[PDB]
């Protein structure tokens, strides 16, 4: 079996071209086709293309004839994908894909259309957007009835994904709800995190919300307060 | 009479060129008659020599008329003369392959000695100089040697081998280590 | 048709415009019958700089089953045929007839072993453009033709006492070309592409490729019932026609069975400067006009 | 170009039952018919090929059946690892032009469970910041369904909220929602009572919390 690892997440501006790559370890490369498939947010599986490794030929989907390539060096058994004149709905999870064709170096070819082996994913971001790291606001617990209440973090205006958000620096976990960013009409995101506790435990136990962006090296801990 | 020098472990390209540009029949022979390697059509044959498994050619060159007798990993007694025949005529090559070795392959302290000695086939008589990254300069026969090593002759070597007219070069990596006295 | 009396031809099996002929004729039936998936050829008349041209197509499964073809003469020539029964194809005919086409050749893509033509008449015979020369492929036509059956499942079947008796018939005819006191050894074929190291051809419309080493491993002038051959279908083959690959499907069917008649052999002689008193012999084969001219070597075409 | 498509879109089912998936082409592609499981934030992973053919490492409750140009997915018992999101893949053309159906969410069926409802206003810094931000919570229900609608003194709002929704969550088999109401500084201070409106199938009547800004 092969191992497929990707390359890291990309950000680019409408117009530019993007390429990412695929190492493929553990059997023998040239017995291998290997597929690109992308995934836009909230949408379903597509597919892109398919490269016959041992002959280096590649197929691609219609709707991406022209802009897109896909290569493999057989030296260090590295896959790519290259697409051009990139679109804001460009903006996907990219998978490198695979599957065993049989003794290839022997002229044997079943020619494969299903993928079994898969890479991790490599976010490629599209926009118009410059990188920013989030504004966080408090969410304050009320007067939330019951003997639980719900606080949280307001996490705004951010770019690109992902933000992590934890809580208490990981000691708290139960009952808390990060939800999926949206995209705001200014391009940038926003996402809320709560969690419910017992009313009881306002004014006793301090709760902050740790909200971190890598994109922009930015940390914010914001302590969210009853009042 | 056309003289080709190897480096032994490399790979050499022979030629054989005919007059159109068109794949035709060839075949490669040695100076014994021994077939190396031809074409039947679009396929390559390979003949009972004992360059077998290390010879090919280039078939994407075929239908321009070329057809190269290409030698990997080559070893001293690959040395032999090279027949090609096509449209029935005789391309003659003559190759030599050499090979160049230091002493040892450890890292040597100033004032030690360094021997290089080059492997190389029967009936041939090459000139051999070499010069080190300080520009020690020596020459030989089969064996140079360098009586004492200097600090600055640390690096790359660069050794050429003179043979019928022709030359080829060696790089080797030798060690002198430094010390605090 | 008709022979002509006191008539004395030249022929040259080895420079021969039918064969030429022929063969261009068998590529544009491959062509247009027999259409792989994907199809590569080399394009390197630039400098420094190659450009492989990719013909990517449907490739639908097709029973491959050759039809015999005849060839009759092309306008304002004339065939003549050399009536000998043991003629060698190059030299003097003294016994000629004017015909208005040829046999009916079925123009079978194999190597190594020749399938379903014309067998000798008379003795086994053996031809060669010139049989001093290593390099030049000896042409075998058997007078008794040996049945081989294949399968799908991966192999072919020959039968060992008719293939022995079929060795010493072409060792015997290899003693009297090159020395009576030579020792004839057959060995398997010395490397090149797996085309023609193995005995390859299509059954069924698969591309068969057989291990014929128990075929060619034996000493003249110095087992089993049944000689079964390992066999592999592929999909990824070298072209005959010119310099490329072609790519075709897997096989759909789990029942694919031929039997064909062993009617020639193609073979090469090892040679080289060796005072030993033996000759050894491999088979080979990969440049189908050879084919052809085991077939044509009787015919010539002259303008009338 | 073959379409695949897939029903139902969405599919409930109780732990430990049957699920029937139901994959149709738009022309026969035989049996070069795949099935993949998605869970989310992971890369899909192969269960069938060749219609009914299991890949290796699959459990004998996944079988796939078909040919031509309809296909079905059937787990013959629900774990708790099979809820997740189901593809077909057709690889029958060539050249190659290879589609997916546009999958089938397997979810957990449970029973009802009503919202708990909580609103935020905006904090003191953002209105500080020039803008003002109103999260309505929707906590732990079923089924994921569920209407919410912002009230501004009375006056109906549209155009001017986002709705985000959690995946089921892996302990009790409930989503949580957030809508979240966007204004500038001076809309929001142009206005007194600020509610949203909640409807869902465990509450007998639309559930309202709101606040007076100030
Ligand atoms: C042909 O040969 C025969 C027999 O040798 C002879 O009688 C005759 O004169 C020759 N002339 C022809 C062509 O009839
Ligand atoms: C190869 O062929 C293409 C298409 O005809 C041509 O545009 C290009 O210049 C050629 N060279 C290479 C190696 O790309
Ligand atoms: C028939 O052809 C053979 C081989 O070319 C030749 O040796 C022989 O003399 C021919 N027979 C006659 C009757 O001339
Ligand atoms: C072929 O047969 C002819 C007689 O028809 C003869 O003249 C010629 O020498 C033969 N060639 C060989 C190489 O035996
Ligand atoms: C010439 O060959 C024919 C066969 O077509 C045969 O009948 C005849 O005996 C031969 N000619 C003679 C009389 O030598
Ligand atoms: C075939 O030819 C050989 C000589 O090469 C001979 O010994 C044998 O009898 C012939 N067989 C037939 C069927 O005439
Ligand atoms: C026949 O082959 C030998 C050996 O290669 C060669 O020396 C000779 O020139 C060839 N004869 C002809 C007529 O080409
Ligand atoms: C090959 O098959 C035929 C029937 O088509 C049979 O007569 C013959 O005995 C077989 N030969 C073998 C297995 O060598
Ligand atoms: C032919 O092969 C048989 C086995 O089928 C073997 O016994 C014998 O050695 C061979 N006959 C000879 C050498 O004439
Ligand atoms: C054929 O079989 C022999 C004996 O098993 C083996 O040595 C040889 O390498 C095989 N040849 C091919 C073409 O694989
Ligand atoms: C060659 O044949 C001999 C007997 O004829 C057999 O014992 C030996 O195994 C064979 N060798 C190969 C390479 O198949
Ligand atoms: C040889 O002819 C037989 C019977 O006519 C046929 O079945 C078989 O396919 C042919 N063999 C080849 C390789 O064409
Ligand atoms: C092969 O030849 C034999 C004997 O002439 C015949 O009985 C058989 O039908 C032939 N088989 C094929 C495949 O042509």
């Amino acid at each position: 079996e092969v191992q497929l690892v990707e390359s890291g997440a990309e950000v680019k501006k409408p117009g530019s071209s993007v390429k990412v790559s695929c190492k493929a370890s553990g059997d023998t490369f040239i017995r291998y086709s290997f597929t690109w498939v992308r995934q836009a947010p909230g949408q379903g599986l597509e597919w892109m293309g398919r490269i016959i490794t041992i002959l280096d030929v590649a197929h691609y989907a219609p709707h991406l004839q022209g802009r897109v390539t896909i290569t493999a060096d057989k030296s260090t058994s590295t896959v790519y994908l290259e697409l051009r004149n990139l679109r804001s709905d460009d903006t996907a999870v990219y998978f490198c894909a695979g599957v065993y064709e049989g003794e290839a170096d022997e002229g044997e070819y079943d020619n494969n259309g299903f993928l079994k082996h898969w890479g991790q994913g490599t976010l490629v971001t599209v926009s118009s957007a410059s990188t920013k790291g989030p504004s966080v606001f408090p969410l304050a617990p009320s007067s939330t009835s019951g003997g639980t209440a719900a606080l949280g973090c307001l996490v705004k205006d951010y770019f690109p994904e992902p933000v992590t958000v934890s809580w208490n620096s990981g000691a708290l976990t139960s009952g808390v709800h990060t939800f999926p960013a949206v995209l705001q009409s200014s391009g940038l995101y926003s996402l809320s995190s709560v969690v419910t506790v017992p009313s009881s435990s306002l004014g006793t136990q301090t709760y902050i919300c740790n909200v971190n962006h890598k994109p922009s090296n930015t940390k914010v801990d914001k302590k969210v307060e009853p009042k | 009479k056309k003289v080709v020098l190897g480096k032994k472990g490399d790979t050499v390209e022979l030629t054989c060129t005919a007059s159109q540009k068109k794949s035709i029949q060839f075949h490669w022979k040695n100076s014994n008659q021994i077939k190396i390697l031809g074409n039947q059509g679009s396929f390559l044959t390979k003949g009972p020599s004992k360059l077998n498994d290390r010879a090919d050619s280039r078939r994407s060159l075929w239908d321009q008329g070329n057809f190269p007798l290409i030698i990997k990993n080559l070893k001293i007694e690959d040395s032999d003369t090279y027949i090609c025949e096509v449209e029935d005529q005789k391309e003659e090559v003559q190759l030599l392959v050499f090979g160049l070795t230091a002493n040892s392959d450890t890292h040597l302290l100033q004032g030690q000695s360094l021997t290089l000695t080059l492997e190389s086939p029967p009936g041939s008589s090459p000139s051999v100089q070499c010069r080190s990254p300080r520009g020690k300069n020596i020459q030989g026969g089969k064996t140079l040697s360098v009586s004492q090593l200097e600090l600055q002759d640390s690096g790359t070597w660069t050794c050429t081998v003179l043979q019928n007219q022709k030359k080829v070069e060696f790089k080797i990596d030798i060690v002198v280590l430094a010390f605090q006295k | 048709e008709v022979v002509l009396v006191n008539v004395t031809e030249n022929f040259n099996m080895w420079k021969n415009d039918m064969v030429e002929q022929m063969h261009e004729d068998i590529i544009s039936l491959w062509d247009q019958s027999l259409k792989p998936c994907v199809k590569l050829t080399p394009l390197c008349v630039g400098a420094g700089s190659c450009n492989t041209s990719v013909i990517t197509q449907a490739c639908p499964k097709v029973s491959f089953e050759p039809i015999p073809i005849h060839y009759c003469a092309p306008a304002g020539f004339a065939i003549l045929k050399c009536n000998n029964k043991t003629f060698n194809g190059t030299g003097p005919c003294t016994n000629v007839s004017t015909v208005q086409c040829t046999h009916g050749i079925r123009p079978v893509v194999s190597t190594q072993l020749l399938l379903n033509g014309s067998l000798a008449e008379e003795e086994v015979v053996i031809r060669s453009v010139n049989f001093t020369d290593n390099a030049k492929t000896i042409i075998v036509q058997l007078n008794t033709s040996v049945e081989i059956n294949c399968t799908g499942a991966g192999h072919c079947n020959i039968a060992r006492a008719k293939w022995n008796n079929t060795l010493k018939q072409i060792a015997s005819k290899l003693r009297e070309q090159f020395g009576n006191n030579k020792t004839i050894i057959f060995k398997q074929s010395s490397g090149g592409d797996p085309e023609i190291v193995t005995h390859s051809f299509n059954c069924g419309g698969e591309f068969f490729y057989c291990n014929s080493t128990q075929l060619f491993n034996s000493t003249w002038f110095n087992g089993s019932d049944t000689i079964t051959l390992p066999c592999r279908i592929k999909q990824i083959i070298n072209m005959w026609q010119k310099v490329g690959k072609a790519m075709y499907a897997p096989p759909i069917s789990g029942q694919i069975r031929c039997s064909s008649n062993i009617t020639g052999l193609l073979l090469t002689r090892d040679g080289g400067n060796s005072n030993n008193e033996s000759e050894i012999f491999r088979p080979g084969g990969g440049d189908m006009r050879d084919n052809w001219r085991s077939e044509l070597y009787k015919y010539k075409v002259v303008k009338i | 170009d073959i379409v695949m498509t897939q029903s139902p879109a969405t599919l409930s089912v109780s732990p430990g039952e049957r699920a029937t998936l139901s994959c149709r082409a738009s022309e026969s592609v035989s049996s070069d018919l795949a099935w993949y499981q998605q869970k989310p934030g992971q890369a899909p992973r192969l269960l069938i090929y060749g219609a009914s053919t299991r890949a290796t490492g699959v459990p004998a409750r996944f079988s796939g059946s078909g040919s031509g140009a309809e296909f079905t997915l059937t787990i013959s018992s629900l774990q708790s690892e099979d809820f997740a999101v189901y593809y077909c893949q057709q690889y029958n053309n060539w050249p190659p032009r290879y589609t997916f159906g546009q999958g089938t969410r397997l979810e957990i069926k449970r029973t009802v469970a009503a919202p708990s409802v909580f609103i935020f206003p905006p904090s003191d810094e953002q209105l500080k910041s020039g803008t003002a931000s109103v999260v309505c919570l929707l906590n732990n229900f079923y089924p994921r369904e569920a209407k919410v609608q912002w009230k501004v003194d009375n006056a109906l709002q549209s155009g001017n909220s986002q709705e985000s929704v959690t995946e089921q969550d892996s302990k009790d088999s409930t989503y949580s929602l957030s809508s979240t109401l966007t204004l500038s500084k001076a809309d929001y201070e142009k206005h007194k009572v600020y509610a949203c409106e909640v409807t869902h199938q465990g509450l007998s009547s639309p559930v309202t919390k709101s606040f007076n800004r100030g």
